[PDB]
């Protein structure tokens, strides 16, 4: 008897980047994508019901997609040169790689 | 005066125990003196295991930054200089 | 799982060593050979009561320190609490009492060990 | 004689440990914080006696929050029902290889 | 030396906390949609299985409460393959 | 003389040497050079939770890169 | 054991009970009893006798199992309501056990058998303290859980404590065992009225403590123990036997005397509840309780058992180490009857 | 294939205890000027297996007076735990990433000696009972200080997980920071393992091979073997815990190549202790501990509790 | 599933069957060893690992040893094995049939009628999401004992201390 | 309530019945009591792990402490009774149950 959203209406194409790769660039991802994001979580902690904020939960997905679309056309080879360095450690520790982050962060701070 | 003298005695007799009381008390008296202690607690305010839930705008406020990184929130580079 | 597997392989290993230890030499056990050792001459009596107050008089103190260290264990994690001045006294406090307890024993001549 | 000196002096030295909510380190939620919160907000000037009447529903939902008793009797009734259909029904194919792994 | 190195490691730690703290929200979204998904699906499977029963309101919340609960991760895996359940609950602890 | 101890001791080392290697490479052998993954906390396990399902293969060793989004 | 340590023990007993009387959280109550125990055993072991040792064995063994059942029933309460505050309990199968655990802690029958024995094993100092101070804490929690008590279960032990507190009292000679059956009988009267109205309980408690302080201070003053040993005292310091008579009658609750004040408020309260039969049986048996106070009075003051000769030299020597608190403990435990209404001070 | 990893952890170590025996007679031999075993080798090397074969081949009587069940179950437990303590040990990569495996090392170490208690109880002999009892005395008496000093050296790494203990030693080594605790840890490992000056469990001349006597062939081989398991293992433990090393993740093997040195460098030292000091006697053995080690362990403990606050140097791990 | 936690509960209970029967304290010490390791395993299954290792350390690594001392002071010649008396062994069987009836009730899958209802089915069902940041609930949960709960620390300190005093004032009397 | 809890509770009931069937030398009773203690501990900890009622993570260990503490006391009394006899419950000086 509980109200539920249809199996379809929730459906959205997933972000499908792997978690290590995700983490490699997420440090910028928080810096850029933002307004939809905080709108979302603030919307969540308000009313607690997920269904209420599910739509913003879509909007954040697509926002992140646009973020990576902005990424791939520019930095990528430096980028892959970076997260490949990181995914190699199972602690995912930032300290292990770092130097590549010079490559990646510079190519972004200039080229994009 | 004379009380100092039996320190020579105990130091002659039970040195282990003497060093024990030494550092054992010193470890209690010393810490209040150190300024770094105020930083020390402060560091553990800085690190956030839990998420920082956003607050809704409601007329300026206005020290809360509205992100990106508005220079309105707490500084933390003081820590960076450490 | 993981750990239960290594437990099983270890215990089965050892038990295997036991079974190859007994069911192997295949020779003659007999009485007096199987009699308990007593540096030659036969025992004056089966083991009874090596009583000593000097056992528990300290061993109990072991038990009541071990309970204490059980409280010491949370400390490394407690160290990262947001409010150390509220903590720090206690971090010292128990240790003082630990020491204090010992100190009380130290000189009531309750610590004759041995 | 429930002396409540800790209250008169305001020491609160004991009170903190009480209750599912009541501020916990790193603000970790209780598993049943909500029903508890409602149920306590229901409980004040009503005091003890009438409280076991009027606030009963809240405490009930809180009970099921604690034990999940009824949802278990239900879920058990379903899983036991399914055996009867096991020859008459083949259940669901995806559980085995559906989009649930695509789902994230 | 221990002081220097320890402080520095505290810095890289806190930065790592910003990293995760940036990742979080969309994971919240994902787990969200995935939960409502599984709940819907299992509810439909309820509509099939329990339908034979003459008297059975389907999917009724046990509570009087209108409010959402976040289901116990028991009913949420009410019909899943045993392996999926081993992934579900013990999967962390049994993981090395 | 005393140097003659060495054959006795070196055999020790190699034996002890073996596990330290044998585990460290088996990880890489299983994980595809990913060098294992610790999961002390629920969250990191949540990352391995989000994983495996993301890879079409269930073995999560592989990390699909940017190409996955297109 | 030197006084400086003895006093720390006894003070940590006081603390170990005060803690029960303060804390609202259950865990601190179980800690209250638990700390109380450890600090209670050693004080029974002063002087130390081959007898005293097994006395303490009895006491510890029962108190330990009691505390165990109590903690179990707390945990079950938490399981079925997720709380720690005292308040109502929320599961009868647990509640009856908390009642049992406390029933051992008071020594109510049929759990009672340890109390007459333990009293035998210790000196009247440690004895008095055991029969008064130890009776506070468990009552201190029962007053807090009077709200939900299952009255049937309470009145049954409350009665049976009075019958057993009677019949086992007619039989003994040496006084300490008798004091044990006296107390084991009064606890029936305290715990009886508890479901109905706690203020009457606390009143009765105060009278009981005052009374048994009167007696044990007197037995200390004369160092009597076995009944015959008490019998000689009429010639040496006639007053104190001539005063044991009275305090005994106040135990008996002959109506002008103070000890009547408890019963006669209790009968009131229960009578508001109807329940008219129970107090009648109870009050009738309390008579049986009185009778061995009377026989004990016959050994002592009213009649002179033959003196032994050796006593004569002892006549020259005044008693010493006066116990200051005593005279007031007599007088309050006797004359106070036209000061019942003041009981409402206890609200 | 996790199973073959485990097997790969258990075979090499048993080989290591065998050759440990041989090294023991070797070095401990050359301290005595006399050469150790040699003739059967050529360098003695073949000896330990000949030794073990001599044992297992030899008849292991079931004593008439002994209860049999305890008598058999004890050795099993001895090798059991002696091996089980090895699992969570970072070399560099632990076979298991226990969140708090150090504490587990203490758990195994603490159930260890209980086997000694049974070993001497079921053995029924007078020497068995007396020696076993004093054995348990010394052991526990050292586990308390043991676990406290281990705590105090763990306040600063951050947390009970072991791998992090590598990370916290990426430079200076722990030892320069708190060597005196390293001393007490060393000696506590020198007694908990029941070794040279703290020799009593074996008793030796004092009690003709102590608790271990009535055990004959195989079970004796088990207690003997397990004993050496604990010795090399506490040695390795001390090594990782007080002596850090450079660690490139890309070449883990390099690290291990270093590690076995740093631990072997410890084990040899016990032998070079064995050749040096007369045993304590059961009074003094416990005297120096309760009277002398312990109070320093406490004072040092408060001190180490207090440095991170005064120095504002609190370790990262949550 | 495996029901492994539950079967551990079963071995636990028989651990108390052989333990609560009273056949020389030493074998009972074995009983608490078995029940001890089973215990720490069971609590480990919910992941409160630190606690399970407390009991596996503080209890079994402490207690049963000191009991391995009391028997040196008690023993008496010819201690009895479980099989060594009709009432002891009778008792052990007496436990086994009961607990087995409980397992049969688990086969019945019906809610238990004894004492109060036992809801049945597998253990996993009650679990909920354990989601958290880089810290276990337990860690800070017990770490709270010092900073956030000083009162208990006070009374425990005081209690253990004066317990040492009590041990003195009992043993010294002799 | 899930069956496991019922099982532990039953282990308590046996850990009590064993204490009270109570026979021969009493050292067995200190064992049975400690077993009882352990069952209460485990039954508590499973709960505090259940609802993530985090503060109470402190209790079980504290519980354990005092409980172990009293047992630690108990042996001492046994010593004394062992001191005059070589222990057995069968011998008690006191009269009137
Ligand atoms: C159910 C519970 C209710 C109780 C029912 C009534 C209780 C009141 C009776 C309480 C005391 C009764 C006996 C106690 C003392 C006793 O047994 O004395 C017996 C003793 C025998 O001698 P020994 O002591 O053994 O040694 C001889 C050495 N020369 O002789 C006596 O003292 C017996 C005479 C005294 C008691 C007589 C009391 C009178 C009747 C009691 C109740 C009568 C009810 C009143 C009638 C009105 C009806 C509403
Ligand atoms: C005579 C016969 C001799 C037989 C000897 C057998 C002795 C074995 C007793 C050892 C029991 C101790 C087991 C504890 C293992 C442990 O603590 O694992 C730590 C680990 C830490 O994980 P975390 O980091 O906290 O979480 C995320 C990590 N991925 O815990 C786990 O996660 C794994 C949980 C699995 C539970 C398995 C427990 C097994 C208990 C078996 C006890 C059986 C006792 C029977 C003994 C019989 C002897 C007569």
């Amino acid at each position: 008897i509980v109200e539920l959203p249809t199996l379809e209406d929730l459906k959205v194409q997933e972000v499908k980047v792997s978690s290590s790769v995700l983490k490699a660039a997420a440090h910028h991802y928080g810096a850029q994508c933002d307004k939809p994001n905080k709108e979302f979580m603030l919307c969540r902690w308000e009313e607690k019901d997920p269904r209420r904020c599910l739509e913003e939960g879509k909007l954040v997905n697509q926002c992140a997609l646009d973020f990576f679309r902005q990424i791939k056309r520019h930095c990528a080879e430096p980028f892959t040169e970076y997260w490949t360095c990181i995914d190699y450690s199972g602690l995912q520790l930032f300290r292990h790689c770092r130097k590549q982050q010079a490559k990646f962060d510079e190519c972004v701070l200039d080229k994009l | 005066g004379r009380i100092a003298s039996f320190l020579k005695n105990a130091w002659a007799k039970e040195p282990v125990l003497v060093a024990s009381f030494a550092i054992g008390g010193l470890a209690i008296i010393l810490p209040s003196l150190s300024p770094y202690t105020n930083y020390a607690i402060r560091i553990n305010r800085a690190t956030p295991y839990n998420y920082p839930v956003p607050l809704r705008d409601d007329g300026n406020m206005p020290d809360v930054p509205s992100h990106p990184q508005d220079p309105q929130g707490p500084s933390l580079e003081w820590l960076k200089n450490l | 799982m993981n750990i239960m597997l290594t437990l099983l392989t270890n215990v089965t290993l050892a038990s295997l060593l036991v079974l190859i230890a007994f069911w192997l030499p295949q020779l003659n056990a007999y009485s007096e050979k199987t009699s308990p050792y007593e540096c030659g001459f036969d025992p004056m009596g089966s083991a009874r009561l090596p009583f000593s107050m000097k056992f528990f008089l300290v061993a109990i103190t072991f038990l009541l320190f071990d309970l204490e260290i059980a409280l010491l264990l949370p400390l490394p994690w407690a160290s990262q609490t947001n409010n150390l001045k509220t903590m720090l006294t206690m971090a010292l406090f128990l240790l003082i009492l630990l020491a204090a307890s010992l100190a009380y024993e130290w000189t009531q001549k309750g610590l004759e060990w041995a | 004689p429930f002396f409540d000196v800790q209250k008169r002096l305001g020491l609160d030295l004991d009170r903190w440990m009480t209750i599912q909510s009541a501020e916990q380190p790193h603000k970790i939620p209780g598993r049943c914080h909500a029903f508890e919160k409602e149920w306590i907000e229901c409980a004040h000037g009503i005091g003890g006696i009438r409280a076991e009447k009027e606030c009963k529903i809240e405490f009930d939902d809180f009970v099921e929050c604690l034990l999940r008793q009824k949802t278990m009797k239900r879920l058990s009734a379903i899983k036991r029902q399914r055996d009867k259909l096991i020859k008459e029904g083949k259940y669901t194919p995806p559980p085995h290889h559906l989009g649930k792994e695509d789902p994230r | 030396s221990m002081m220097k190195w320890n402080r520095e490691r505290r810095r890289l730690q806190i930065e790592d906390f910003e990293a995760r703290i940036a990742l979080m929200p969309l994971f919240q979204a994902e787990k969200d949609r995935r939960v409502l998904q599984m709940l819907r699906e299992n509810l439909e499977e309820e509509a099939i299985i329990m339908k034979d029963v003459p008297d059975w309101k389907v999917g009724e919340s046990v509570f009087h409460t209108t409010r959402w609960v976040t289901p116990m991760m028991g009913e949420l895996y009410g019909l899943r393959t045993n392996e999926e359940i081993l992934s579900a609950t013990y999967g962390f602890i049994w993981y090395t | 003389m005393w140097f003659e101890i060495l054959p006795g001791i070196a055999v020790m080392a190699a034996c002890l040497f073996i596990p330290g290697m044998a585990t460290a490479h088996i990880h890489k052998f299983t994980n595809g050079g990913k060098e294992k993954r610790v999961a002390h906390f629920s969250y990191q396990w949540n990352l391995m939770e989000r994983d495996r399902r993301i890879s079409g293969v269930n073995r999560y060793h592989v990390t699909k890169g940017l190409e996955n989004i297109d | 054991m030197n006084p400086i340590i003895y006093t720390t023990l006894i003070m940590t007993v006081m603390s170990g009970t005060m803690l029960v009387m303060i804390s609202s959280h259950w865990l601190l109550i179980w800690i209250g009893f638990e700390m109380n125990l450890l600090a209670m055993i050693p004080v029974l072991m002063k002087n130390f006798n081959p007898r005293a040792t097994e006395a303490a064995t009895k006491y510890f063994l029962t108190q330990a199992t009691a505390s165990m059942m109590l903690m179990m029933a707390i945990i079950i309460n938490l399981l079925y309501s997720g709380q720690w505050t005292i308040t109502k309990m929320f599961n009868p199968v647990a509640m009856t056990m908390m009642t049992m655990a406390l029933a051992m802690k008071l020594g109510l029958s049929p759990f009672h058998f340890w109390v007459p024995e333990v009293t035998q094993g210790i000196s009247l100092q440690a004895g008095l303290l055991l029969l008064t101070w130890q009776k506070l804490a468990p009552l201190s929690v029962l007053c807090q859980i009077s709200q939900s008590i299952n009255p049937n279960l309470m009145l049954t032990m409350a009665m049976l404590s009075i019958l057993i507190g009677g019949w086992g009292g007619l039989n003994q000679t040496q006084l300490r065992k008798i004091m044990a059956y006296s107390s084991i009988a009064h606890m029936g009267w305290m715990t009886a009225v508890l479901p109905y109205n706690t203020t009457m309980t606390i009143l009765n408690l105060l009278i009981y403590i005052t009374m048994t302080l009167a007696m044990f201070m007197l037995l200390i003053h004369s160092s009597a123990t076995t009944t015959l040993s008490l019998s000689h005292t009429w010639n040496k310091m006639p007053v104190i036997t001539s005063l044991m008579m009275v305090t005994l009658l106040s135990m008996g609750g002959l109506p002008p005397l103070s000890g009547f004040m408890p019963k006669w408020m209790i009968i009131q309260e229960m009578t508001k509840n109807e329940s008219i039969i129970m107090p009648t049986l109870m009050a009738m048996t309390a008579l049986l309780n009185l009778y061995f106070y009377m026989r004990l009075a016959y050994s002592s003051s009213l009649t002179m058992f033959p003196s032994t000769n050796n006593m004569k030299m002892k006549w020259q020597f005044e008693h010493t180490k006066q116990m200051k608190l005593l005279p007031t403990m007599i007088v309050l435990s006797t004359l106070v009857l036209p000061m019942t209404p003041a009981l409402s001070s206890l609200n | 294939m996790f199973m073959i990893n485990i097997l790969s952890l258990i075979i090499p170590i048993l080989l290591a205890v065998a050759f440990l025996t041989l090294v023991e007679r070797k070095v401990l031999g050359y301290m005595q000027l006399r050469k150790g075993p040699n003739v059967v080798g050529p360098y003695g090397l073949l000896q330990p297996i000949a030794d073990a074969l001599k044992l297992f081949t030899k008849e292991p009587l079931r004593p008439a007076t002994s209860s049999i069940s305890m008598f058999i179950i004890a050795p099993i437990l001895a090798l059991s735990l002696a091996l089980t303590m090895w699992v969570p040990l970072p070399m560099p990569y632990p076979l298991i990433n226990m969140n708090l495996g150090v504490l587990f090392m203490l758990a195994m170490s603490s159930l260890a000696v209980y086997s000694i208690l049974w070993s001497g109880w079921a053995s029924n002999s007078k020497y068995a009972l007396i020696g076993a009892l004093r054995a348990v005395a010394q052991t526990i008496s050292y586990e308390v200080t043991l676990a406290i000093i281990l705590l105090s050296v763990l306040l600063m790494n951050g947390s009970y997980t072991l791998s992090t203990l590598i990370t916290t030693q990426e430079h200076i080594w722990m030892i320069f920071t708190s060597w005196p605790l390293a001393m007490m840890w060393f000696i506590s490992t020198l007694a908990e393992t029941n070794r040279a000056p703290f020799d009593l469990t074996e008793g030796e001349s004092e009690l003709v091979s102590g608790f271990n006597v009535e055990y004959a062939a195989g079970p004796f081989a088990m207690f003997f073997m397990a004993e050496y398991a604990n010795i090399i293992m506490m040695n390795a433990f001390t090594a990782i815990l007080f002596l850090g090393a450079s660690h490139d993740p890309h070449t883990p093997e390099l690290y291990t190549i270093n590690f076995v040195l740093k631990t072997l460098a410890l084990t040899i030292t016990f032998l070079w202790i064995r050749a040096s000091y007369p045993r304590f006697r059961y009074d003094q053995l416990m005297h120096l501990l309760w009277k002398s080690f312990l109070p320093l362990t406490l004072a040092l403990c408060m001190w180490h509790i207090s440095l991170p606050i005064m120095t504002a140097s609190i370790p990262p791990q949550s | 599933t495996m029901y492994i936690a539950f079967i551990l509960s079963t071995i636990f209970v028989i651990g108390f069957v052989g333990f609560s029967s009273k056949p020389s304290p030493i074998y009972g010490g074995l009983g608490l060893i078995v029940s001890g390791g089973v215990g720490c395993g069971i609590v480990l299954n919910f992941g409160g690992s630190f606690l399970g290792l407390m009991v596996f350390l503080i209890y079994l690594g402490g207690m049963l040893v000191v009991f391995g001392y009391t028997t040196a002071m008690a023993t008496e010649m010819y201690p009895e094995v479980w099989v060594s008396n009709k009432t002891v062994f009778g008792a052990f069987v007496s436990g086994l049939m009961m607990e087995f009836c409980m397992v049969y009730y688990a086969l019945k899958e019906e809610e238990v009628e004894i004492i109060f209802k036992f809801n049945g089915l597998g253990d996993w069902v009650i679990y909920d999401t354990g989601d958290s940041g880089f810290f276990s609930e337990e860690a800070m949960g017990i770490a709270a004992l010092y900073s956030y709960g000083t009162w208990l620390v006070i009374v425990t300190g005081w209690s253990l201390l004066i317990g040492v005093v009590v041990i003195m004032e009992i043993t010294r009397g002799n | 309530m899930p069956l496991v809890y019922m099982n532990i509770i039953m282990a308590f009931a046996i850990a009590l019945a064993g204490l009270l069937m109570y026979r021969s030398h009493l050292m067995s009773s200190l064992l049975c009591l400690e077993g009882m203690m352990l069952s209460l501990f485990i039954m508590s900890t499973l709960i505090i792990l259940n609802t993530h009622f985090t503060l109470a993570n402190m209790m079980p260990i504290i519980l354990l402490v005092f409980a172990a503490c009293e047992a630690a006391l108990g042996l001492s009394l046994l010593v004394m009774v062992s001191n005059t006899y070589g222990t057995d419950y069968v011998q008690n000086l006191n009269l009137l149950q």
